[PDB]
């Protein structure tokens, strides 16, 4: 037998305020 | 022990809720949330519209708001240029002052 | 690159941590040193010059 | 409910872990007098503005904001330094009658009010720590 | 008015200021410690001092 | 002996260029904790206030971030903002008319 | 042996319990740890939004 | 940027506020110096013509 | 009320997923009284100076600290 493991989920921050402003920032 | 994909997520604590029990629905409920928010976040709908907030749609108006401007300030060298070799040309700005008192504006 | 208001400490800065009045005065001592210092240099050659 | 809080402050795993058969969550929204499921408390969607517009689930699979926020904002700040803000916390074995009493006959409104005043002066509790702290980084 | 508020025996610190300002505008220290260029290039600003 | 000073002085420069950087490097740090405190002072003082501030300065630097300008459109979709400015209106509606603009 | 299933809806016999019962750590390490690129968030124990 | 990062600190760290320990005011450093400094003070010609 | 964080249409810096504290609290500061919040959260701050009292003493609290100083 063997027991199947869920592990929850941990994630790193991808945009800053839902946007990541250095792009936005360029194109403006 | 086969696969059995787990019916509705409140399955478990339906029968004796415990703490962890119903620590693991919250987890997995969050999760499940979680994710779906984050692919709308930035993506969107599958109704791709240039007025959406989401990250890609916010971008892409952005690059045509400077392509427009990029051409209009080609057209704006253009209109110095022509009024450089004494052929006068319109200017996103107007004439100015026309053949009265104040004089012509629009000469080089 | 580097600008010469960096190493001004406001004024409230000072008397939310008194400390830092004390570290100014510090840094004055030390100029007065340097100045000590720059003028015997001075003196020295134009000894030497004398001599 | 009201010994583990005595025994353990601020670590509500323990304290559901010792009522045995609840979560921490309703443990906190129970210590403050609050519903769960978020529907009881302004399901329609004047008194509350934009949240008529806030989006959700119909029929199935009802997820909470607003007591989610709630619970995680108190969940961090010392039981005993909360039942000295507010009231409307549970004090004693004895006065949880006396206070579901006190509650009752409330306006649906005054509910969210209430607890959104004790989450965010929980927020500024918390942020006048991370002030002193900061001081002391600064000397 | 304006000029007890400036020197608030504190006379003549005005007199003081002003002398002090017009000597520390002489790069004395700068030109001394290395110098005919440094002398060349500052001598109007020497000259008016 | 000038030339001994001379020596000592040429050897004792290179700490004191190190201690210098790292001062400058030990302000700046400082610099950042002081924003950091005053941050969360004025959240903690009046925490309502603080937190509307706080909204409008980060949807203002996004707005100015994004090469973005003109009125809250809130605000000029009201009929009040137009009878609290009727002088500007007046004024801008007769020189937009005169000039054959309108 | 284990599984690291890795997929909400499947039914499962164990799970990783996440941090819930923590442990002193100091404010310079929280403010370390605070930057971008070192954050990470763990949504099954926070609030929905 | 820096006050998503201070936000972010603030609000989404599941620690409570006893958990949070007071850091050093003191580097090992400067208590060094310090030691040392008082050491060499506990250890501390009129014109001849 | 107000609108709240949808007065600011066109730019909205909030993020359900990864910041959801204070989209929350982006709606929820509409409804509260400010006063009573100040209030309250005055009365947490004393509580907490009282519970561990059973110049700058916030900063200078052990022994060996001041000595330093």
């Amino acid at each position: 037998s063997i027991v199947r493991n869920y592990k929850p989920l941990i994630n790193r921050l991808k945009h800053y305020n839902g946007y990541d402003i250095n792009y936005i920032s360029k194109i403006g | 022990p086969p696969e059995t994909k787990l019916p509705y997520p409140t399955y478990w604590s339906d029968k004796k809720a415990d703490t962890d029990t119903l620590l693991y629905e919250q987890i997995i409920q969050r999760d499940k949330i979680n994710k779906y928010s984050l692919i709308r976040e930035t993506n969107g709908y599958d109704p791709f519209s240039i007025y959406g907030f989401s990250n890609k749609e916010y971008i892409s108006r952005l690059w045509h708001t400077l392509k427009y401007y990029q051409d209009l300030k080609n057209t704006r060298m253009k209109s110095i240029t022509s009024t450089s070799q004494k052929i006068p040309s319109a200017s996103i700005w107007g004439n100015g002052y026309s053949g009265y008192g104040n004089g012509i504006t629009n000469t080089t | 690159h580097s600008h010469p208001s960096d190493m001004v400490i406001p004024d409230h800065l000072a008397e939310l941590i008194p400390e830092l009045y004390s570290f100014q005065q510090l840094v004055d001592s030390e100029k007065r040193l340097d100045h000590f210092i720059h003028l015997r240099n001075l003196h020295m050659k134009r000894m030497v010059a004398q001599w | 409910l009201l010994k583990g809080i005595q025994e353990f402050g601020a670590d509500w795993y323990k304290v559901a872990k010792n009522v045995g058969n609840k979560s921490p969550e309703q443990c906190i929204l129970r210590f403050l007098q609050l519903p769960i499921e978020d529907k009881f408390l302004y399901g329609d969607g004047n008194g509350l503005g934009p949240l008529k517009y806030a989006p959700h689930l119909p029929f199935s699979k009802s997820e909470n904001p607003v007591l989610s926020t709630i619970a995680f904002l108190v969940g961090l700040v010392n039981p005993k330094t909360v039942q000295s803000m507010t009231q409307r916390a549970i004090q004693s074995a004895e006065s949880i009658k006396s206070q579901k009493e006190e509650i009752s006959d409330q306006k649906p409104i005054e509910h969210i009010k209430e607890g959104s005043e004790i989450a965010i002066s929980s927020l500024g509790y918390r942020s006048h720590i991370f002030a002193t702290n900061e001081e002391r980084q600064m000397n | 008015r304006l000029l007890n508020l400036y020197n608030d025996n504190n006379r003549h610190n005005l007199l003081n200021d002003v002398v002090s300002f017009l000597f520390s505008a002489i790069p004395l220290q700068q030109v001394l410690s290395q110098p005919s260029l440094l002398i060349d290039q500052f001598s109007p600003v020497i000259s008016q001092s | 002996e000038l030339n001994e000073n001379a020596r000592e002085l040429e050897q004792i420069k290179p700490k004191i260029a190190l201690q210098d950087k790292e001062i400058t490097s030990v302000l700046s740090n400082l610099h950042e904790s002081n924003k950091r405190y005053r941050f969360f002072k004025k959240i903690s003082e009046d925490p309502v206030k603080a937190l509307n501030e706080c909204i409008a300065s980060t949807s203002n630097a996004l707005k100015v971030l994004s090469g973005d300008e003109g009125y809250n459109e809130d605000m000029v979709r009201r009929a009040n903002f137009y009878k609290e400015n009727e002088a500007m209106l007046r004024e801008n509606i007769e020189v937009i008319l005169s000039n054959g603009r309108m | 042996k284990v599984v690291d299933i890795d997929d909400p809806d499947m039914m499962v016999d164990s799970f990783t319990m996440p941090n819930i019962s923590h442990s002193n750590i100091d404010y310079q390490t929280l403010l370390a740890n605070s930057d971008h690129a070192k954050f990470t968030i763990e949504p099954g124990v926070l609030p929905v939004g | 940027i820096s006050s998503n990062d201070a936000f972010n600190m603030l609000s989404l760290t599941t620690v409570p506020c006893d958990r949070i320990e007071k850091s050093r005011l003191f580097s090992e450093k400067t208590i060094r110096y310090l030691m040392q400094k008082q050491h060499e003070m506990k250890t501390q010609k009129p014109l001849t013509p």
